């Protein structure tokens, strides 16, 4: 497909099983094993797959890979080899799905090494760094609110709590493939729209809308339409 | 179907493999020890009506069939990180 | 009418507006009525009894205390016990021997 | 034995951390309950302070031992302390501040002695060997004034008869949730600054039986109320200091678990790597 000039997604349903299948094959061949018993060819076998997934003048293949951590040990050779090839990590958590927020992506543990001023530009970098700093602070103030209560919380600290609940809800979105669950038509949000929306809430324009005006809405221009009737 | 101590089946297959001088893997189990349990457990399945109709040459038409498997594994000491487990 | 408090160092026992009280004074039984001139007494162990606004009847037992009266106010500074036993000096006697032993 | 016991040790620290995480919330709730009790006590004492102000500084001016100035030849303290541990350095901070002043009067050649609330103070000052004349312990939560009548009456008896010429209360003060301070403040003689009035003592009180019995008992009740309130405010400070100490114990336990886990994953990996070197070497 890429040679046709398209841009392509390759989904790998467990890169850990690619690694173990290589361990099984090399043991049946009877090569000498390596640390933790993996094949001696482990790093080249990962490299042979991962280096074909790149962007050529013609077009590119991009890959989304499910990862498994053999003992929740992040130092084990299979994770350690895989992590050297990943550009981004997306963490899905059941705790966020309990809030009914979907997609259930944890914004604090998900990362990308493209998220840098020289790659995404300063506006994006400052916006995402802003959201991360606010959601980190809110997760601190949730301890104070729980152990001591809202009376303890200052009028500036109440403002970050009020904004973090709005930010957290505005991360939700209805998918075209999910319509049978939500009963709302799916939305596609361009990068400039999402940066402008989160930049909005952080600069304190849109401060006055109800927090449910942001949930499942779309972009921020649709949140002002939702608030007019909610 | 209940398979009691599939960990005992893996110990038997290890003995056969080492006496047959086939190369060892981790915890001395042979290389294809995953293939032993995986091909066994994948047979436990529910099959659609058109498979049953084809297999029986149409003498049974409206029914699905199934095999449900309850394998047992014994963790030596609360370790679920062993090889066979 | 006047505003009665009953209080102790531990707690407020009562507060509310009151049409009259009967209260057991140091030298004899006493009644207080609106505008009664300012008054000070210790009070004996026993009941103080009250009628709140609309003459609703309420009784409180007190171990003791001090009553005082001011224009518009009655306050009873009640306490937990007589204290006049002073047998709690004995409780200081083992504080010494346990230090010496 | 990393394959065997490091695994359990982690479980023991994990369980210990889950417990201290819960004790931080218990302490933070008891701190709230004590804070309400603290506020209720202030209005009784503040009312009684108004009465003694009116008779002491009223136009006819009375005389009483607990109220009048006296020169110093012996100095006394009474001290509040916890009956339970944890709570950080709360007790020790107060006790070393007390020893600093107790040494200051000792350098002036002035004899000192102590009355004691709580068993920590009993133990520390017996270890110092400072003279302790009276003790009360085992109040826990919901302390009562009835207990404290004992300790004050024997200090009162000492002060009136000259055996004591000054008396102080030594306690921590609950400034707020986040901060508390060890303090010493005077009880006998009455330290409080003078005040002045017209309506009071112009529309003067009828006295029964007399204004002298009513000054004596009233002072006796006031200094009692002052040390009850100090006891309650130190109790609020204990729960605050324990809440913070359990925060540190929970973070310290969480810091140890992760270092025990990096140590375990090294042992977990190394033992796999050894035994395969043996199995392959034994297939000579």
């Amino acid at each position: 497909f890429r040679d046709e000039g398209r841009d392509v997604l390759l989904f790998v349903d467990n890169i850990y099983r690619y690694t173990l299948a290589g361990t099984e094959v090399s043991a049946l061949l009877g090569r000498m094993p390596s640390a933790v018993g993996y094949q001696p060819t482990l790093a080249e076998e990962m490299g042979v797959l991962q280096e074909r997934i790149t962007s050529t003048k013609t077009g590119s293949i991009t890959s989304v890979q499910a990862v498994y951590v053999p003992a929740d040990d992040l130092t084990d050779p299979s994770p350690a080899t895989t992590f050297a090839h990943l550009d981004a990590t997306v963490v899905l958590s059941r705790q966020i799905a309990s809030l009914g927020i979907y997609p259930a992506v944890d914004p604090l543990d998900s990362t990308s090494r493209q998220l840098d001023p020289l790659v995404v530009g300063q506006e994006h970098y400052d916006t995402a760094r802003g959201v991360q700093s606010i959601l980190q602070r809110y997760q601190e103030l949730k301890d104070i609110i729980a152990i001591l209560g809202m009376d303890e919380l200052s009028e500036e600290d109440k403002l970050v709590v009020a904004r973090a609940r709005k930010i957290q809800r505005f991360l939700s979105q209805p998918f075209f493939v999910a319509e049978v669950f939500t009963g709302s038509p799916g939305k596609y949000v361009s990068l400039k729209d999402t940066i402008r929306g989160f930049k909005g809430i952080m600069e304190g324009e849109y401060d006055h809308l109800p927090e449910q005006a942001f949930y499942m809405v779309g972009s921020i221009e649709e949140a002002v339409e939702k608030a007019k009737k909610l | 179907i209940i398979y009691d101590d599939l960990s005992k089946q893996a110990v038997a297959y290890r003995q056969i493999s080492l006496l047959l001088r086939r190369p060892p893997g981790r915890e001395a189990f042979p290389g294809d020890v995953f293939y032993l349990h995986s091909r066994l457990l994948e047979r436990a399945a529910r099959v659609n009506a058109e498979y049953v109709e084809a297999f029986t040459k149409g003498e049974v038409k409206g029914k699905t069939g199934s095999l449900t498997a309850l394998p047992i594994i014994e963790t030596q000491a609360g370790d679920v990180s062993a090889f066979v487990p | 009418t006047y505003h009665l408090d009953v209080v102790s160092a531990e707690q407020q026992m009562f507060s509310g507006l009151v049409e009259k009280i009967q209260v057991t004074g140091s030298e004899g039984e006493l009644g207080i009525y609106p505008g009664h001139a300012p008054l000070l007494t210790a009070i004996k162990p026993g009941m103080i009894r009250i009628v709140k606004q609309h003459g609703h009847e309420e009784f409180i037992y007190l171990s003791g205390g001090i009553l005082e009266v001011q224009p518009g106010n009655v306050t009873v500074l009640a306490d937990t016990a007589i204290r006049g036993q002073d047998l709690d000096e004995a409780r200081a006697m083992e504080a010494k021997r346990k230090a010496e032993e | 034995a990393g394959a065997k016991d490091i695994r359990s040790k982690i479980a023991s620290v994990q369980n210990t951390q889950k417990i201290t995480k819960a004790m931080e919330m218990v302490a933070a709730s008891k701190m709230r309950k004590s804070q309400d009790r603290m506020a209720a006590s202030r209005p009784y004492a503040e009312t009684m302070r108004k009465v003694i102000g009116h008779l002491a500084h009223g136009n006819l001016e009375y005389k009483h031992p607990y109220l009048e100035d006296r020169d110093v030849k012996r100095v006394g303290y009474l001290v509040v302390s916890t009956d339970r541990g944890l709570a950080g350095g709360l007790n020790i901070n107060l006790f070393k501040k007390l020893l600093a002043e107790m040494k200051t009067w000792t350098d002036k050649g002035v004899q000192a002695d102590l009355a004691m609330i709580g068993s920590k103070g009993v133990s520390f000052f017996n270890s110092v060997g400072g003279n302790v004349v009276a003790q009360v312990t085992g109040m826990g939560d919901n302390p009562s004034l009835s207990e404290l009548i004992g300790p004050v009456k024997v200090m009162l008896q000492a002060y009136d008869e000259g055996r004591l010429d000054k008396l102080y209360i030594v306690s921590n003060k609950f400034i707020n949730t986040m901060s508390q301070v060890p303090t010493i403040s005077q009880l006998l003689p009455l330290p409080a600054s003078d005040d002045d009035d017209l309506k009071h003592k112009s529309w003067d009180y009828l006295y029964e039986p007399d204004p002298k019995a009513l000054l004596d008992t009233l002072l006796r009740r006031y200094v009692e109320s002052q040390v009850y309130q100090g006891v309650v405010e130190n109790l609020a400070s204990e729960q605050a200091a324990r809440m913070v100490a359990m925060k540190a114990a929970t973070d310290n336990g969480g810091s140890l678990i992760k270092e025990l886990q990096l140590v375990y994953n090294k042992a977990r990996q190394a033992s796999i790597t050894q035994e395969l070197t043996e199995i392959v070497s034994g297939a000579a």
